[PDB]
């Protein structure tokens, strides 16, 4: 009972594993090697003497940066064949991703997701973490949704983006990768976090006050974002909410399903304690339209719903009074279909402490899960892209040398235009 | 003689050998008045802060 199974894709969904197996290891209290010197059941599992698995895959068509964990001291702690490798890289072609390369490990992916199954006494979701901008995070990944969505039918299928930035791309074909890979996330995906590097960029500029931060310190973040979603489903609280009411009190009709990520106690050892850390202020620092994990204002848009998991030391009666102080101000707007627009959740575990790391010790949490129509402009930005490059043919020789044709181009545009129509319909 | 010298009983009386071991016997959960017995228990759920 209560297990639930993380799917990482592409090189990101490696790195991004090895910051929230991380956390789920320390937060249980399991040792590198796997040992304690029954909470931990939807990460981990029970092998005998003190032994605990993890409940992942790692998946890449490049063994280099799945070599790293198999290299280094996490040989021992994940199960060697819960790695599973390729030979050649998709190389940012969610063409050879899809179709071509990716249908050699799909085969021994589907076949370690349903052992890692098997083992379940009631399975919550499929957390998979994966990055639309490149190859295998673009291509397997959406072919890994095809076959998860017809054999597991009823099964929710979380999924936390790293959907491209606005001016920051490290990647030039990027704008194709992305408009080709929505189908996955609009058809065969139950929930759509959108999340970018350069709003955490910018959390860890302003608020961690780290100027120079690297990928691993962008994982930092993330990894708190799954420990706060998770943490009625391991510890008690005075409200829980597992991943089903995720999908029920926030959802709206079903192809509008993409939300936005914010945890606001982001704060250093230097700022920490000279400031209350409480929850009137907290949950202001959360709905600032400037610590969006998006880089999308939420100042032109309209929350349809929000998901408040305060995490530590919290008072029901100060969520209530926070939720009150946050309803009465103008700057934040609701859509007329929305009288309730919370899901409160309380989690009775403190924030995990990070040594070493970027963060303080900080005594109570709060990580917001929102869906706006604000979110019609992160697929507008990169409209402008897809026909940019598009109207003079470019980049396509790539695509179409594989088995894709070339009419898949348009309409992937035209169902995020739909995708698009869509959002300011609701908004009405 | 293997006899006994007036009651004719054998006296050697052998032992053959076990030719398994008939080991891991039984003795069940059940305890003589049909309940079930106190093995340690467990609490397979959340954390109960
Ligand atoms: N959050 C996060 N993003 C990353 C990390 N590493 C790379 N990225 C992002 O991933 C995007 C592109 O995907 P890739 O890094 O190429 O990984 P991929 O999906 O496997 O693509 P291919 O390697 O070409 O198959 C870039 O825009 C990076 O910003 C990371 O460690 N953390
Ligand atoms: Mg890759």
């Amino acid at each position: 009972m209560r297990e639930v199974i993380s799917i990482h894709v592409g090189q990101a969904g490696i790195q991004i594993g090895n910051a929230c197996w991380e956390l789920f290891c320390l937060e249980h209290g399991i040792q590198p090697d796997g040992q304690m010197p029954d909470a931990f059941n939807t990460f981990f599992s029970e092998t005998g003497a003190g032994k605990h698995v993890p409940r992942c895959v790692f998946l890449d068509l490049e063994p280099t940066v799945v070599d790293e964990v198999r290299t280094g001291t996490y040989r021992h702690l994940f199960h060697p064949e819960q790695l599973i490798s390729g030979k050649e890289d998709a190389a940012n072609n969610f063409a050879r991703g899809h179709y071509t390369i990716g249908k050699e490990i799909v085969d021994l992916s589907l076949d370690r997701i349903r052992k890692l199954a098997d083992n379940c006494t009631g399975l919550q979701g499929f957390l998979m973490f994966n990055a639309v901008g490149g190859g295998t995070g673009s291509g397997l990944g959406c072919l890994l949704l095809e076959r998860l969505s017809v054999d597991y039918g009823k099964k929710s299928k979380l999924n936390f983006c790293s959907w491209p930035s606005p001016q920051v791309s490290t990647a030039v074909v990027e704008p194709y990768n992305s408009v080709l890979s929505t189908h996955s996330l609009l058809e065969h995906t139950d929930v759509a976090v959108m999340l970018d590097n350069e709003a955490i960029y910018d959390i860890c500029r302003r608020n961690l006050d780290i100027e120079r931060p690297t990928y691993t310190n962008l994982n930092r973040l993330i990894a708190q974002v799954i420990s706060s979603l998770t943490a009625s489903l391991r510890f008690d609280g005075a409200l829980n909410v597992d991943v089903t009411e995720f999908q029920t009190n926030l959802v709206p009709y079903p192809r509008i399903h993409f939300m936005l990520s914010s945890y606001a106690p982001i704060i250093s050892a230097e700022k920490a304690y000279h400031e209350q850390l409480s929850v009137a202020e907290i949950t202001n620092s959360a709905f600032e339209p400037a610590s969006m994990m998006a880089k999308c204002d939420p100042r032109h848009g309209k929350y349809m719903a929000c998901c408040l998991m305060y995490r530590g030391d919290v008072v029901p009666k100060d969520v209530n009074a926070a939720v009150a102080t946050i309803k009465t101000k103008r700057t934040i707007q609701f859509v007329d279909w929305c009288p309730t627009g919370f899901k409160c959740g309380i989690n009775y575990q403190p924030p995990t402490v990070v040594p070493g790391g970027d963060l303080a010790k900080v005594m109570r949490a709060v990580c917001m899960i929102s869906n706006s129509t604000a979110i019609a402009e992160v697929f507008s930005r990169m409209d402008h892209k897809f026909d940019l490059m598009y109207a003079k043919r470019a980049f396509v020789h790539w695509y179409v040398g594989e088995g894709m044709e070339e009419g898949e181009f348009s309409e992937a545009r035209e169902d995020l235009a739909a995708l698009e129509k869509d959002y300011e319909e609701v908004g009405i | 003689t293997s006899l006994h010298m007036s009651k004719l009983v054998p006296v050697t009386d052998l032992s053959p050998r076990p030719s398994f071991r008939y080991h891991a016997d039984t003795g069940s959960l059940d305890a003589t008045l049909l309940p079930v017995d106190a093995v340690p228990q467990e609490r397979i759920g959340r954390r109960l802060i």
